């Protein structure tokens, strides 16, 4: 199996930016989704962004289409999710996920999780 | 007086280790015994000279292991097997066979097209089935015969595995070519499997033909019903049409009935066709029914997918007519009984396809008391009490199946000859043991029962048994016996070594009623389990909760015998779809190994000559007492 | 727009049909005698079951067959290229790529190419990609079908992509296929020479130079195999029976009595063992019965040695005079017993010692004393007119069957043998007895000389040149002629043995009886050494290297009288003339034989049925009418057959018309195939179930434009019975194509595309005249032509446009001259893309790979690189519209003619 481990995370500011980086145990060739997923206190687990096998293919949630970009390294074994202008309804704790790239924009084909990173985005 | 007995096969082989058991009965201090084995009709040249002594210790018991070499038209050859025992030479002329042991060959696919490689390996062992290192000759022909590419090669230190290759040329015969191999030592034993050549592309998916019952019953008025099953090589079901034609078979002509021919669609994998007893019966020019009986049905399907794209043609073929769903054999059964002991029938019931046929009862007409079951094995045993009277003995079993109607029933009828004695003394001996399927790490209790007259019995004190396994002497022994002690039993220990089957004869002997030296033999074949003499598996070394994926690794685990050189082969199995014959199993090794079994007979002889030679083993003694003479290679046709 | 296959999808290519061709020892320390090997293999890209079969060997345990092993690979979605085995060269076909979605409730948009090879023809081209979007249904397949038509010959590749929308999805299959040529398979014998290096050739050898394959029908640029087949020719000579085992059990005797009695019953024990010994025929007689008769001779030489006198010789009782005979008999016996059964040797060569010091005068004669008390066993001697002479024929004959056993023992016998020949050689020719003749004919020949006349004298002696007769009892003439045999297979004559072995056995002499001890041991020592030395064969030992110039080295092959290679054939792809070098001794068989591919008709297409498919435009978007008829072209009806119909790209057919299709009597369209959905349903069986004859069936269904599309691939029917697949019919249909097929331009087996562009499509506005120059100064462009068109000669498969080369402007590879014509071809579907008028002026270049023709019929290709430009008249640049492209134009010829292109 593979599992994740997710860094990158911390306090920001209101508009600054941050990126998420994302560690795989395993080769990460040839797993076609990779995506990332947030949960909001008090809210429920939504889908972020995800990227192609070979990078070629995105998808983004319509809350922040034009403001995230999501990358991968299949020769470093790692995803990134570069977040920049930045608003305070984004606080929430970031998971990686592995997936078979079946419905890649839903958490139902995502078999290995990963610990998850809290990004605190203030309004001061 | 001392007679010296000597044991010796039936049947000599070349650079194969022979056995030869020498006794010295009714004799007091060393026996020095001097084995020489020459040619035939001439006695210049000396093949083996070994020496040993039989000591009273032993009880005059002991062997002399010796090896034909090899150094050899369309006639038999004979060697003088000569054992001289202080100044009595007793010798005797031993039939010889020109086999220097087995030859398999494995073929990585059953069928190929022009331009690929034909990829096989040759494994070189010998008539105990291990390894050898000789060397072997190989010949590639085309279907016209012509040798298109001759190998020779040494199988030293190579662990008996040959691996070869050919390019098959793209300007190329089609049809069925062969793989011809023999040891240079003994180049008449020829081994020979099949490949096809023909142009082809692999399906997608494969074609079962099976009909509801292995057989027809021609009182069926049901028909002959047959169920098509199509489905992919990756294990999904197909949507489908399927043309389904039948026809019946004479021997070797094929009359296909046109008129059984039916358009089926194949929904969710299956399809279901009959062919009717009407359209049967119309096809084959509307005979007496019964006619019919003995011949056999094959039925061909070709299933074409619902896109057109691909299609597979599936033939079932030998599908017997019969009026009885069973058929009984005495293959396994003695043909000769001593008068006034029990005789042991071996009924063998098969299904009409020739498998075993499990829980079938079986009893002796006539007895109504008797009976017994079918084991998986497909045998059943019937112990008899037989009067003492020197009739012929007439056996009719019959099965008692509940479902079957008493037209249904299968019936055979055997005979048993009585074992004619020396001087019609009526000392017989019996050997007796239960027969189920036995296994190796079991003990085999073998009671060794005398009749013979009570003035007499206290001369007997040892019983000489002998072990026959593939064509060889395994072990030979004595069993002593005390005066007073009308049964002895044997416990054998059961090894790998008594695969696939083995004999167990053996023989008192005395100075009797006349003062004439009396030998009295007695045999038994006894069948156990077949599997490997080691284990080979071949199972996958992961969890594999995962289906795999092209490309993906895959951990394989392999589990066997220490020291032990694997071959491995990985085929699609659409290879299989187009062709699946001449594919190396291990059933078919031991196929050979009882094909070429210098034993004939599964149980006594007319006489004591008789028990030994059916046995597969001659004796020759300085009183007279010997066997007939075997210069046939086969067995007796029955 | 987002082409999906930016997915960089590297296709899946290996699917062998076997692989793990491995071998592995299990050293692993065994647990419980198991010993487990832990094996990491890597699976192919085949999506199917792998069956795995291991088989073991072992040095204490033999060989075991495992269980097969199964593996079944396999994806929620997957391509399967059903591609043909081989494809003819040129010839139009219609694979299906077959696309598999296995989700349970998802119903999958896929977007799949087929990708370009310049070795075939298609409707993807190198500016031009073949995409389409598919929907398949949840566990469902859908065929793309693909027409394509192989271009060269080899083994060609065909790649087909897919990627699914909205799923991160992607799968390629990469497969080949043979691209054969058009003719048949033929085979042809180039050469049959016997070989024989004792009559053909000098010196012992003979070479044989073979000519090259001398085919004229092959197919240009194919492969031949030329299969050289040497071959020994065995002979054979024809031999006598031996003498049946049942006529001669009478043999086996008994020896009992005195000197001369035991001799008696020993004589014919010891011959039948020594005949029966050579022929074998032991199995045919008793083998049980070889050891009593041994014992016999033991027997007879025990008791004789009770009557050997001390002085080393032989009488009949211990007080009876030696016989200089008797003595030379027992020498004969036991010198013939020694091969079974041996005791003593100085027995035998103290009677040897004997027979020298005490009856052999210095003339070399044996003289008898006669204490010989039988006159039975003595046989031709006894009654004899030169008794003198035909003694010492006798008693040398015993001392040469001792010789190779006495020789050290004797030293004196080489003295005797040669003074005894000396007395024979002389006295020889003066004989007038047929049995003296014959006594001393075997005694001249063992190991000695008879001369010319002697040896003429022997053989003009036998009466019907075959037996040797004389006046007296006839057991003295089976005596003779036996010792006649044994002196023809001494000298290794045999012409005219067969006459003396066949009177031999018409006599029917078994032995035994009265007297018969000379004819008992004399015609069974005679017939069993025609036994031991005999003519079978002629001796087969060729040595026969065969140098052939297409290697480095010469293969040898020793064609013996052994059966191990009696033929050999050697294969050579290379076809080259070369040298069969054959000495030695025998005949043989050489045969050279060449497959290739002959240039036939190309008539294997559609040799079962006629099949005439139409589509018409006739009256949601398009609406057109599919027929098909079919006829089989047999003498009865043919039986169920199946019509796979191919749907042309964006077209479906009505359901309401299969459905009335279906409710036919002979015809039969499945239920899932009219259940299906009107999109995505571009294949189709309708199910036939007979075909006439003698008209032709047909059937007609509307099919619609559901989706409109830039590119129509014609769609395909076909024609087979049920159990033959092979012996199929496929017609192409395609509005505004002929027949269906692709555009192709074709010559002598040899096409190119032509789907292709049909010119440079810049405008004659958006050019400026730098641009002209750039791209005429190209190195590529070959020519530049002001032309004329003089005619236009249209046809269906191209137009073909003659132009007048006006102005050489830049001169190519074709030297063309101003007032010449070349034509220049382009596909009918450029008829109205061209637009060109007769008598109008064109401006043309184009590349040197748009020749065709050769060079004194070459024409020109009016291909996607190659440049038309209407060239307007003088007095047309007249008008302002036509002021930019004249002046253009006039500067581009004066900078090409007087300037040229500079780099
Ligand atoms: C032959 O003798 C050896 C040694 O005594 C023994 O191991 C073997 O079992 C004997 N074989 C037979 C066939 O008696
Ligand atoms: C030669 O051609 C004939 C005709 O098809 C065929 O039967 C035969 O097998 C061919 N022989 C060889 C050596 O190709």
């Amino acid at each position: 199996q593979v599992q994740l481990v997710e860094t990158g995370g911390g306090l920001v500011q209101a508009g600054g930016s941050l990126r998420l980086s994302c560690a795989a145990s395993g080769s990460i060739f040839s797993i076609n989704a990779m995506g990332w997923f947030r949960q909001a206190p008090g809210k429920e687990r939504e889908f972020v962004a995800t990227i192609n096998r070979s990078g070629g293919r995105t998808y983004y949630a319509d809350s922040v289409k034009g403001r995230f970009t999501i990358s991968r390294d299949n020769g470093k074994n790692m995803v990134y999710l570069q977040m920049h202008s930045l608003k305070p309804e984004d606080t929430a704790i970031y998971y990686c996920a592995a997936g078979t790239g079946w419905s890649p924009q839903t958490d139902n084909e995502y078999n290995y999780w990963g610990q998850g990173t809290q990004v605190t985005v203030s309004s001061h | 007086s001392p007679m010296y007995s000597i044991i010796t096969p039936n049947i000599l082989r070349l650079e194969s280790e022979e056995t030869m058991v020498l006794e010295a009965h009714d004799a007091q201090g060393d026996v020095p015994v001097t084995v020489t084995v020459h040619d035939f009709p001439g006695k210049k040249l000396v093949l083996s000279s070994e020496k040993t002594v039989l000591t009273p210790a032993t009880n005059h018991m002991g062997n002399v292991t010796f090896t034909i070499p090899a150094n050899r038209k369309g006639r038999n050859k004979f060697v003088t097997v000569q054992a001289t025992f202080g100044t009595q030479v007793v010798e005797k002329v031993v039939l010889v066979s020109l086999q220097s042991g087995y030859l398999f060959i494995q073929t990585d696919k059953t069928i190929y097209t022009p331009g690929s490689t034909v990829l096989y390996r040759i494994f070189t062992v010998n008539h105990k089935l291990l390894p050898v290192g000789r060397t072997v000759m190989v010949n590639i022909e085309n279907p016209e015969g012509i040798p298109v590419k001759q190998d020779s090669l040494s199988s030293q230190n190579q662990l008996g595995v040959l691996p070869l290759s050919w390019d098959i040329p793209e300007l190329v015969n089609m049809g069925q070519w062969k793989i011809r191999a023999y040891y240079e030592n003994s180049p008449q034993q020829v081994f020979s499997t099949e490949f096809e050549v023909k142009e082809y592309v692999l399906p997608s998916f494969e074609v079962i033909v099976e009909p509801t019952e292995k057989f027809y019953y021609i009182y069926n008025e049901k028909g002959l019903e047959v169920t098509i099953t199509a489905r992919f090589l990756y294990g999904k079901k197909v949507e489908g049409t399927a043309f389904v034609i039948f026809g019946i078979q004479d021997g070797e002509q094929r009359i296909s009935l046109p008129e059984s021919l039916k358009r089926i669609p194949i929904e969710d994998g299956s399809g279901e066709v009959v062919l009717s007893r009407k359209v049967l019966l119309d096809g084959v020019q509307n005979p007496r029914a019964e006619d019919l009986v003995g011949k056999s049905l094959y039925v061909s399907a070709t299933v074409i997918l619902h896109s057109g794209s691909d299609m597979v043609q599936a033939e079932r073929s030998g599908i017997p007519i019969v009026t009885s769903p069973y058929q009984i054999h005495f293959t396994k059964t003695p043909k000769y009984f001593k008068p006034g002991m029990p005789f042991d029938l071996m009924v063998f019931v098969t299904n009409p396809d020739g498998s075993p046929a499990y829980r079938v009862p079986v009893a002796v007409q006539g007895e109504d008391t008797v009976q017994s079951l079918t084991q998986g094995d497909g045998v059943a045993k019937l112990s008899i009490n037989t009067h003492p009277s020197q009739k012929p003995l007439s056996i009719t079993v019959r099965t008692k199946k509940q479902e079957l109607s008493e037209a249904e029933q299968a019936t055979r009828t055997m005979q048993a000859l009585p074992y004619s004695t020396v001087g019609n003394s009526n000392n017989y001996l019996h050997l007796s043991v239960l027969r189920t399927e036995l296994r190796p790490g079991e003990t085999l209790n073998v009671n060794f029962l005398l009749r013979m007259d009570r003035a007499h019995e206290a001369k007997i004190r040892y019983y000489t048994y002998l072990i026959m396994n593939k064509g060889r002497l395994l072990k030979a022994g004595r069993q002593v016996r005390e005066p007073g002690q009308d049964l002895v039993v044997l416990p054998l220990s059961i090894t790998t070594d008594f695969i696939p089957s083995f004999r167990l004869v053996a023989y008192y002997t005395l100075i009797g009623a006349s003062g004439q030296r009396e030998v009295v033999a007695d045999s038994v074949w006894v069948d156990v389990k077949d599997s490997c003499v080691g284990s080979l598996v071949v199972k996958s070394g992961q969890s594999e909760d995962r289906q795999p994926v092209p490309g993906q690794q895959m951990t394989l685990k392999i589990e066997g015998d220490h020291g032990a050189r694997v071959v491995l082969v990985a085929v699609d199995k659409g290879v299989f779809v187009l062709n699946k014959k001449n594919k190396l199993t291990q059933s078919k090794i031991w196929d050979v190994v009882e094909k070429a079994d210098i034993g004939c007979t599964p149980g006594s002889g007319k006489d004591y000559a008789g028990v030994f030679s059916d046995a597969g083993l001659t004796f020759t003694s300085s009183s007279g007492q010997q066997t007939a003479q075997r210069a046939e290679l086969q067995c007796p046709q029955p | 727009e987002d082409i999906i296959a930016e997915e960089n999808i590297v296709s899946r290519s290996e699917f062998p049909e076997s692989w793990l061709w491995n071998v592995e020892d299990l050293k692993e320390p065994p647990k419980n005698g198991i010993s487990t090997k832990l094996m990491n293999i890597f699976l192919k890209d085949s999506i199917t079951t792998w069956e795995i079969l291991a088989v073991s060997m072992s040095d204490k345990k033999g060989i075991c067959v495992a269980d097969p092993f199964e593996v079944t690979v396999m994806q929620d979605f997957f391509i399967d290229l059903r591609l043909p085995y081989s494809v003819v060269r040129n010839e139009q076909v219609e694979i299906r790529a077959v696309l598999y979605n296995y989700r349970q409730n998802q119903e999958l948009k896929v977007r799949v190419e087929l990708l370009h090879n310049p070795a075939f023809c298609s409707l993807a081209t190198t500016k031009r990609r073949h995409q389409q979007t598919v929907t398949i249904p949840p566990k469902s397949s859908l065929s793309v079908p693909y027409v394509i038509v192989p271009l060269k010959t080899g083994l060609q590749e065909v790649e087909v992509k897919a990627a699914v929308y909205h799923h991160f999805i992607s799968d390629g299959v990469r497969k080949s296929l043979k691209v054969v040529p058009e003719g048949i398979r033929m085979n042809k014998t180039v050469a049959v020479r016997t070989l024989d290096p004792e009559r053909l050739g000098r010196e012992g050898v003979q070479k044989e130079d073979i000519p090259p394959a001398d085919l004229s029908d092959q197919v240009p640029d194919t492969e031949s195999e030329t299969r050289i087949l040497l071959q020994g020719t065995p002979v054979a000579q024809m031999t006598e029976d031996a003498v049946d085992a049942e006529r001669l059990k009478h043999l086996i005797v008994t020896p009992s009595g005195c000197g001369e009695e035991n001799m008696i019953g020993m004589t014919p024990t010891v011959i039948a063992v020594h005949y029966l010994d050579e022929t074998e025929q032991w199995e045919k007689f008793g083998l049980e019965k070889r050891q009593g008769a041994l014992e016999l001779i033991k027997k007879g030489y025990t008791q004789q040695l009770a009557f050997r006198q001390p002085s080393s010789a032989f009488a009949a009782f211990v007080k009876r005079a030696p016989s200089t005979w008797l003595t030379a008999y027992v020498v004969k016996v036991f010198s013939l017993a020694v091969n079974l059964i041996a005791i003593d040797s100085q027995v035998l060569c103290g009677a040897v010692k004997w027979l020298i010091l005490e009856k052999q005068k210095p003339d070399g004669v044996f003289q008898e004393d006669a204490p010989v008390i039988h006159q039975e066993m003595i046989g031709g001697l006894r009654n004899n007119n030169e008794k003198d002479m035909a003694l010492t024929a006798f008693v040398l004959i015993s001392l040469q069957e001792a010789k190779d056993i006495c020789e050290e023992q004797v030293n004196s016998l080489p003295g005797s043998i040669t003074k005894a020949g000396d007395f024979l050689e002389a006295n020889y020719m003066n004989l007038q007895r047929s049995y003296t003749v014959a006594i001393a004919g075997y005694a001249l020949a063992q190991m000695g000389r008879l001369k010319g006349p002697l040896l003429n004298k022997f053989l003009t002696t036998a009466k019907d040149k075959n037996r040797w007769e004389d006046p007296g009892k006839q057991l003295y003439n089976v005596e003779a002629t036996s010792y006649a045999l044994l002196a023809l297979l001494q000298l290794k004559d045999f012409d005219f043995v067969p006459p003396v072995v066949r009177w031999l056995n018409e006599q029917r002499y078994y032995g035994g009886g009265y007297g018969s001890t000379q004819a008992t041991f004399m015609v069974f020592q005679a017939l069993a050494q025609y036994q031991k030395d005999a003519p079978d064969h002629q001796e087969l030992n060729l040595d026969v290297s065969l140098q052939l110039p297409s290697r480095s080295s010469k293969i040898t092959h020793r064609i013996h009288w052994e059966s191990a290679s009696l033929l050999r054939s050697e294969e050579t792809k290379e076809n080259e003339g070369f040298t069969v070098t054959a000495e030695g001794k025998g005949q043989g068989t050489l045969s050279v034989v060449t497959m290739y591919h002959a240039k036939a008709k190309d008539q294997l297409t559609c040799n079962k049925f006629d099949l005439k498919v139409t589509i018409k435009p006739a009256p949601a978007k398009n609406t057109m009418i599919l027929e098909i008829c079919t006829r089989y072209r047999g003498d009865q009806d043919a039986t169920m057959s199946i019509l796979d119909i191919s749907m042309m790209t964006g077209f479906a057919p009505d359901t309401d018309d299969l459905k009335q299709l279906a409710n036919g009597v002979d015809r039969y369209i499945s239920k899932y195939e009219l259940d299906k959905a009107f999109s995505d349903r571009n294949t189709l069986i309708i199910y036939l179930d007979k075909v006439s004859h003698s008209e032709d069936d047909c059937l007609a269904f509307k099919v619609h434009q559901y989706f409109n599309v830039e590119l129509i691939q014609p769609g395909a029917v076909k024609v087979y019975a049920y159990y033959n697949l092979e012996e199929s019919c496929t017609r192409f249909y395609h509005p505004e194509k002929e027949d269906g097929k692709l555009n192709k331009l074709c010559r002598d087996e040899l096409c190119r595309c032509a789907e292709e562009n049909c010119f440079i499509q810049k405008s004659d506005d958006k050019v400026t005249l730098e641009e002209r120059l750039d791209k005429a100064c190209e190195p590529g462009v070959d020519y530049v032509y002001k032309t004329r068109l003089v005619k236009v000669q249209l046809s269906n498969d191209f137009d073909e446009y003659i132009m007048a080369i006006e102005q050489t402007i830049k001169s190519g590879s074709d030297e063309v001259q101003v007032g010449q014509q070349r034509t220049f071809i382009s596909p009918i579907k450029c008829r109205e893309a061209l637009k060109l008028e007769e008598k109008k002026h064109y401006l043309m270049w184009g590349l040197s790979s748009d020749f065709w023709g050769e060079k004194p019929n070459l024409s020109y290709i009016i291909g996607k690189d190659t440049w038309v430009e209407h060239w307007p008249e003088e007095d047309e640049c007249q008008d302002e519209e036509n002021q930019k492209q004249c002046q253009d134009l006039g500067a581009f010829t004066e900078s090409m003619v007087v300037f040229g292109c500079p780099n």
